[PDB]
């Protein structure tokens, strides 16, 4: 359903003269989606695979870092101001106080936009091209992609079978995650507002307070 | 060895795990193609004469850029507008354009007159590079040498090498300075020289994160 | 007087748009000799 | 692969040597004027620039002809260089740039009584040149004089050109009195045969425009008293108030009426 | 005034066109007959007999 | 003939302010509208043509 | 004329030595401009075929309905609520709704989720026949899924094989054009802020006064 000839495609049940003859149903989320062709070469098809799987991992993390925040502001479990907004979140670094992880003093309180800065070069930096180094002294698997080992502490991946429908699970996961976080990104650049008061408001009156409400937000002026 | 081969440097230091297609035999492979858009021989080919054309005219940019506005804050000369995002502007000042601000040189007054000789004389020089020309035909499309190897520094294989490699370090960095005054210009609104001042003056209070960075969401600059 | 002048410039531009491309169909074409 | 090739495109080098050499050469009058069995014999169309013109008979032998292009060549190269530098140091001035001794029948004085010139790297900065007018005089003649005796000795010191890189003295042997090459064609323009045979024919045309050029400059000069570049502005300015025959004019001419 | 006119003459208007309207209709009808005369030409050539190249054409 | 009334002392304007004089012509009149008008305009009486 | 070796090239009597191996003549419009050497791959050659004739047909549909409504307003009778193509949109928000023709009694639209349904259902259906290359019940099984023709050629205008060649590549060269006009509808709105014919008919007002270099140019830097 999920790999081989008769798996789902993009089109749903319109979609077997759409399918590329070079998606053949062998990775996780081949729903036969390449009208561009971007992925004809097998070489460019494996570094784009992972690109995405990649990116899809970045947007679960980043969907979740950027509601996490305002959820815990909205119910009262903390205090951030301004921060509690993700696209805020940043200048929070340079309030007097410092940024205070969930609003305690007592914890990370850095001041110092450099020293924040320079750790993640060095840490994301070594993390990084372990990755694209393909060895390192934990202890992986052969596919740079999928690790294993070191990275699954609990063995969710030692039974094959499930693996490869886990595997559509992460990327079908992360693919939602990857539209709603551009979802973050625009509704941010356009509403201005957060993504749960975005939310509030669409609730409020779905009628009225939709996108096409900022539709006329940007006309050129003379 | 040093800068061709199995052995050349890459762009991730120690880490290095060079695609099966970079194997460092043209200038400025450090493996660098996480994103695969050169695995096709004929489209890397492409990509590495545009990579080439882009460094040279970003390094005719770079040095163009700064050029007249460090002539006016050290006051050696006068420019209708010396910053280069103004540059263009100038063409609409009253007594035209005017190089170096002397009114002998060069005093153009007509846009028109700019854009069209820009297009015959851009047009059949762009015309000799791709299809050879006055200068020669059949020579190397990204080093052709001869008229325009007059010094012959180029004449030693071995040199010829290390010096391409160069072209294209010194290239790729002037590509990036230029991202740089492109973007700073649009966010400062301010020449790249005045910026370099201004974080010389006080890095601690100009630097972007502090001085926009926090203002770049919800707020104007 | 404007329905009448659209009416005149409509009739007037469909005989002279005859005239024009009637003698642009191959008109030294159309004689007799060879 | 070649080092020469077309303008205007792909098969756009179209050399007609034909025109400027061998029997079918153009001549200084056209086909219904003058045959071209009355040209001298002398001119056999094998030399840049042979218009088959020699009025008074002046050229009469090979070594005649030969000693006397190599005066044409030289007065013609020189005249390009004056002619050139005649007029641009006065254009100069007149539109703003401040150059001391515009015209050029005016630098020397320029110079006496301990006064200086200012040398203009046109495109960029301006010298306020301090070569005093004794220093100049010994510099320039010793200079001119080297370079004419390497000239006429056909012989030189070791040095460096670029297209040449470092050379000896054995360059020097083998060079054309007229065209030596070598050294002296740096840029390589020289290589391909037909080119060098066609740019020949645009020296001396370009060679001999120039000398007649100067010979205007000198003239007008002596007549009008002004700038060759002053003659050129005025006439554009007012070509019918402004020619030879209002300057001779020289009077305020009476209204015919 | 008393009465209503086109009040058009003596103003030298382009091709006497004092309202939009006249434009299209000369436009419209111009348009018609040149598309009915251009699918057409290839077939009135072909009576020539000739190929209209660069020698086609009454010629003496 | 615009270089003789632009730049070589001009053309004589029976229209000139202060009585008809010759006249440099300085803004010469190179509007679409205006040439286009005189061209297609009628031949008839007040408009005259060109 | 328009196929095979001494077809026409983009960069004129220059285009020779960029003319890449892949591109013959074999398909309409083929000038031989790849000189980024993206469609080095025949799958993706193909693909981007499709993907430009799409881009040009909608370009051409575009073009023509982006200034045909502002055409009929100023040259007619026609009241449309916003004439200019990039204010037509916000028509529907209006207390009338979106009239065509600027008549009540025409479409007299007053919602915007209920005409994006219908499009997406509409074009979505649309959209899937032409990518599956099927319509509801097979109805283009075995045409052309970029040049149909059948149900799409009533005139048949296209029978001949030779003329179908032709009007090929009138059509994507009719299409490019729009494309490239389309480009100039977007930024002269962002930049004049009027529709395209206010910006045509100010060209023709004076041109030397009213253009983009002695209006706009400096103030976008
Ligand atoms: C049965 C019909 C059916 C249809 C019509 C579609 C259609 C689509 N599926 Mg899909 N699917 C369908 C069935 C099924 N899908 C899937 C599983 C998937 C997956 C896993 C994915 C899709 C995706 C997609 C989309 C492909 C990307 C895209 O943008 O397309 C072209 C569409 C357009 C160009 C939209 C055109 C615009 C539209 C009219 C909106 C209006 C736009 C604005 C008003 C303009 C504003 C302008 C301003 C900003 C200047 C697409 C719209 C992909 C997706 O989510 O993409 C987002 C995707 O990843 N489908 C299954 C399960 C087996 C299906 C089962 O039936
Ligand atoms: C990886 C994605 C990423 C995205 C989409 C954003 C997006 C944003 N960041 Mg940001 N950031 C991101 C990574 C990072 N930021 C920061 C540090 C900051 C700061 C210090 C600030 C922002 C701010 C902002 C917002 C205004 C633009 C700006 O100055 O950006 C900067 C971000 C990258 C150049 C904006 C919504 C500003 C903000 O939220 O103020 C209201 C702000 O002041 N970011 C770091 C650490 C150095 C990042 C990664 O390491
Ligand atoms: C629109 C008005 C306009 C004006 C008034 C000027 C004025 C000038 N331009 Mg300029 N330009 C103008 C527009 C433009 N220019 C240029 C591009 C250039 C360039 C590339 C150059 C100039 C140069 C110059 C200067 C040359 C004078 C000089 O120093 O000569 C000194 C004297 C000489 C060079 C030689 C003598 C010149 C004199 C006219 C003699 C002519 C002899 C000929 C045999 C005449 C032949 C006539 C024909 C009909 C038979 C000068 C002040 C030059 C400069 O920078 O000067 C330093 C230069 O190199 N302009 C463009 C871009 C297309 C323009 C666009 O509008
Ligand atoms: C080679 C050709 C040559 C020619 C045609 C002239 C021509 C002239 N020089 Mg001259 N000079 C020449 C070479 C040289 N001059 C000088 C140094 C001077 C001086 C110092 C002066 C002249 C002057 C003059 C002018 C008055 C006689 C006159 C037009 C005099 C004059 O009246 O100039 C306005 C004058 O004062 N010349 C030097 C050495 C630097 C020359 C070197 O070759
Ligand atoms: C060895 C030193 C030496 C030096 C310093 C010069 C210097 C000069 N020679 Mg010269 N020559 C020398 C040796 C010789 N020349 C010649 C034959 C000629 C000729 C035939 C001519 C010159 C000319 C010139 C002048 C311009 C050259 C040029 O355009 O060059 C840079 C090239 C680009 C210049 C001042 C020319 C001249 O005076 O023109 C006015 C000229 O016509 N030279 C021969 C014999 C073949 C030489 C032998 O050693
Ligand atoms: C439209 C006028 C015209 C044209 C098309 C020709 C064409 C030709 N002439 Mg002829 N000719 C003309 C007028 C013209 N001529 C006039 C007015 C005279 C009297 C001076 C002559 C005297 C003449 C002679 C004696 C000969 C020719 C010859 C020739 C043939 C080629 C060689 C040549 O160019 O010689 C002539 C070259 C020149 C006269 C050099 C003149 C310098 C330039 C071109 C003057 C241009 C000034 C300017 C544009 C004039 C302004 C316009 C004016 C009306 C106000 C050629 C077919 C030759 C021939 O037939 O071979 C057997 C030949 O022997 N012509
Ligand atoms: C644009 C062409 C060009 C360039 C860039 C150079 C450049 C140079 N030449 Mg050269 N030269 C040239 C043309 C050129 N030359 C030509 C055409 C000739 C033949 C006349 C010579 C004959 C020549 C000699 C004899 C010498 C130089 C020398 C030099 C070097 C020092 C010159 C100096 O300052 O003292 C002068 C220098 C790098 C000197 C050198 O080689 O350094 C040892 C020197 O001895 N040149
Ligand atoms: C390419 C497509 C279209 C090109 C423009 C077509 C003409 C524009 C519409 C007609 C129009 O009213 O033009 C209006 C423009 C604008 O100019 C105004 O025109 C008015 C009516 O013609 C008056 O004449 C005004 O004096 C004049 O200012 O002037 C022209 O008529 C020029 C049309 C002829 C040149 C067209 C381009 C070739
Ligand atoms: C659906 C579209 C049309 C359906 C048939 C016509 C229905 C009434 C249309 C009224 C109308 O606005 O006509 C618009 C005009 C009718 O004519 C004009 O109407 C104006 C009101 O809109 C005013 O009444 C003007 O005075 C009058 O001249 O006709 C057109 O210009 C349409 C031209 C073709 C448009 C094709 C679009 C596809
Ligand atoms: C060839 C080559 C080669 C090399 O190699 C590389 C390179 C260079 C890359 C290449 C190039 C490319 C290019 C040029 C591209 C461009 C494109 C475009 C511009 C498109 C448009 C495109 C455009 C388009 C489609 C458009 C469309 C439109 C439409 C649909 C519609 C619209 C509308 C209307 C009607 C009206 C209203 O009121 C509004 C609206 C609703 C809005």
């Amino acid at each position: 359903e999920f790999y081989g000839p008769d798996r789902a495609k993009w089109l749903g049940p319109f979609s077997e003269g759409s399918v590329p003859s070079y998606l053949k149903g062998e990775f996780p989320g081949d729903y036969g989606w390449d009208t561009a062709g971007l992925s004809a070469d097998p070489e460019t098809f494996a570094r784009y695979r992972e690109i995405e799987v990649i990116h899809a991992r970045w947007a679960m993390l980043g969907a979740l870092g950027c509601l996490t925040p305002e959820l815990l502001q909205n119910n009262g479990a903390a205090d951030f101001g301004e921060a509690a907004v993700w696209f805020k979140a940043g200048a929070s670094i340079f309030n007097e106080d410092g940024l205070n992880y969930l609003g305690n003093p007592s914890l990370i309180h850095a001041q110092s936009i450099v020293a924040v800065l320079l750790t993640q070069l060095v840490i994301m930096g070594a993390a990084e091209a372990y990755r694209y180094s393909g060895e390192g002294p934990v202890e992986t698997s052969g596919d740079s992609l999928y690790p294993g080992g070191f990275f699954d502490p609990l063995g969710l991946a030692d039974d094959p079978d499930t693996l490869a429908e886990l595997k559509v699970k992460e990327i079908k996961n992360g693919r939602l995650a990857m539209f709603s976080m551009f979802g973050f990104f625009v509704q941010g650049l356009v509403t201005g507002k957060s993504p749960l008061e975005n939310l509030a408001d669409h609730l409020a009156e779905p009628s009225v307070n939709n996108g096409f409400a900022s539709a006329t937000k940007f006309l050129p002026l003379p | 060895v040093e800068w061709y081969g199995p052995n050349r440097p890459q762009f991730l230091g120690p880490f290095s795990n060079p695609p099966s297609y970079l194997k460092g035999e043209f200038p400025g492979d450090y493996g660098w193609d996480t994103a695969g858009l050169s695995a096709d021989p004929e489209t890397f080919a492409r990509y590495r004469e545009l990579e080439v054309i882009h460094a040279r005219w970003a390094m005719l940019g770079a040095l163009g850029c700064v050029t007249p506005e460090l002539l006016q804050r050290n006051g050696v000369a006068n420019f209708g507008e010396a910053v280069w995002f103004k540059a263009g502007a100038q063409i609409f000042q009253e007594g035209g354009l005017d190089y170096l601000g002397n009114p002998s040189l060069i005093h153009a007054q007509s846009i028109v007159a700019i854009l069209l000789t820009q297009l015959v004389l851009m047009g059949l020089i762009e015309g000799y590079r791709v299809n050879g020309g006055p200068a020669g035909e059949g020579l190397d499309a990204l080093y052709p040498g001869e008229a325009f190897d007059p010094l012959g520094l180029a004449d030693d294989p071995d040199t010829f090498a290390e010096l391409k490699v160069k072209e294209l370090k010194n290239g790729r960095l002037a590509m990036v300075s230029m991202l740089g005054f492109g973007v700073q210009g649009l966010i400062t609104r301010k020449g790249p020289i005045e910026n370099l001042a201004d974080h010389l003056a006080a890095p601690d209070a100009t630097n972007f994160w502090v001085d926009y960075a926090p203002k770049s969401a919800g707020i104007g600059y | 007087m404007l329905t009448l002048k659209i009416f005149v410039y409509t009739v007037v531009t469909f005989f002279v748009s005859l005239f024009i491309f009637g003698f642009l169909s191959n008109d030294p074409g159309r004689n007799p000799g060879q | 692969v070649s080092r020469s090739g077309g303008w205007l495109g792909s098969d756009s080098q179209n050399i007609n040597l034909d025109k400027w050499y061998g029997p079918d050469r153009v001549l200084y009058l056209p086909g219904g004027l003058l045959a071209r069995d009355e040209i001298n014999p002398v001119l056999n169309g094998t030399l840049p620039g042979d218009y088959g013109y020699d009025p008074l008979g002046l050229a009469k032998d090979a070594e005649t002809l030969a000693k006397y292009r190599a005066n044409e060549l030289l007065h013609a190269r020189w005249a390009m260089l004056a002619a050139a530098g005649a007029i641009i140091p006065e254009g100069l001035a007149a539109n703003g740039a401040d150059v001391k001794g515009a015209t050029w029948f005016e630098t020397g004085a320029a110079m006496l009584n301990g006064g200086t010139l200012n040398w203009f790297a046109v495109p960029f900065v301006n010298f306020n040149n301090p070569l005093p007018l004794f220093a100049v005089v010994a510099i320039n003649v010793a200079l001119m004089a080297a370079a004419e005796n390497y000239r006429r000795t056909e012989d030189g010191p070791a040095g460096y050109a670029p297209g040449v890189g470092k050379f000896d003295e054995s360059v020097y042997s083998n060079m054309d009195n007229l065209y030596p090459g070598g050294p002296f064609d740096p840029l390589g323009l020289a290589d391909d045969p037909e080119v060098l045979a066609e740019l020949k024919v645009k020296e001396i045309k370009n060679g001999r425009l120039a000398m007649v050029s100067f010979l205007g400059f000198a003239v007008q000069a002596a007549v009008t008293g002004e700038g060759p570049y002053a003659n050129w502005s005025k006439h554009v300015a007012d070509p019918f108030g402004y020619n030879l025959l209002t300057i001779l004019s020289s009077e305020d001419r009476a209204a015919v009426l | 005034l008393v009465d209503d006119r086109l009040a058009g003459e003596g103003t030298g208007k382009i091709l006497g066109i004092n309202d939009p309207s006249l434009f299209w209709a000369i436009t419209i009808v111009f348009t018609i007959v040149w598309g009915v005369f251009y699918v057409s030409t290839r077939e009135i050539d072909a009576a020539s007999d000739r190929e209209n190249d660069d020698d086609f054409g009454l010629t003496l | 003939l615009v270089w003789k009334a632009m730049y070589f002392g001009g053309i004589y304007d029976t229209w000139a302010p202060g009585g008809g004089d010759v006249r440099i012509i300085t803004n010469p009149t190179v509007s679409p509208g205006v040439i286009f008008g005189y061209l297609f305009r009628s031949p008839f009486g007040g408009d005259g043509w060109i | 004329v328009w196929y095979g070796p001494d077809r026409p090239k983009f960069l004129g009597p220059f285009s020779d030595g960029l003319v890449p191996a892949y591109l013959t003549g074999e398909f309409p419009g083929d000038y031989g401009w790849d000189t980024s050497g993206l469609s080095a791959d025949p799958e993706t050659f193909k693909k981007y075929r499709t993907i430009e004739v799409i881009h040009a047909r909608w370009a051409m549909l575009g073009a023509l309905g982006c200034i045909f409504p502002e055409v009929l307003e100023k040259y007619s009778g026609v009241q449309f609520g916003e004439a200019v193509w990039f204010k037509a949109g916000a028509q529907i928000f209006a207390d009338g709704g979106l009239n065509y023709l600027g008549n009540s009694g025409l479409v007299h639209a007053q919602s915007i989720v209920a005409t994006l349904v219908v499009q997406v259902l509409l074009m979505g259906a649309v959209e899937i026949y032409r990518a599956n290359g099927e319509g509801p019940n097979g109805f283009g099984e075995g045409q052309d899924t970029l040049y149909p023709g059948g149900a799409f050629d009533p005139l048949g205008l296209a029978d001949d094989p030779d003329t179908l060649a032709e009007l090929k590549v009138k059509e994507i060269k009719n299409g490019r054009l729009a494309m490239l006009s389309m480009l100039g509808f977007f930024v002269q709105a962002i930049v004049t802020g009027k529709g395209p014919l206010d910006n045509l008919l100010q060209h023709l007002e004076e041109p030397g006064e009213f253009n983009f270099y002695a209006l706009y140019a400096n103030s976008l830097a």
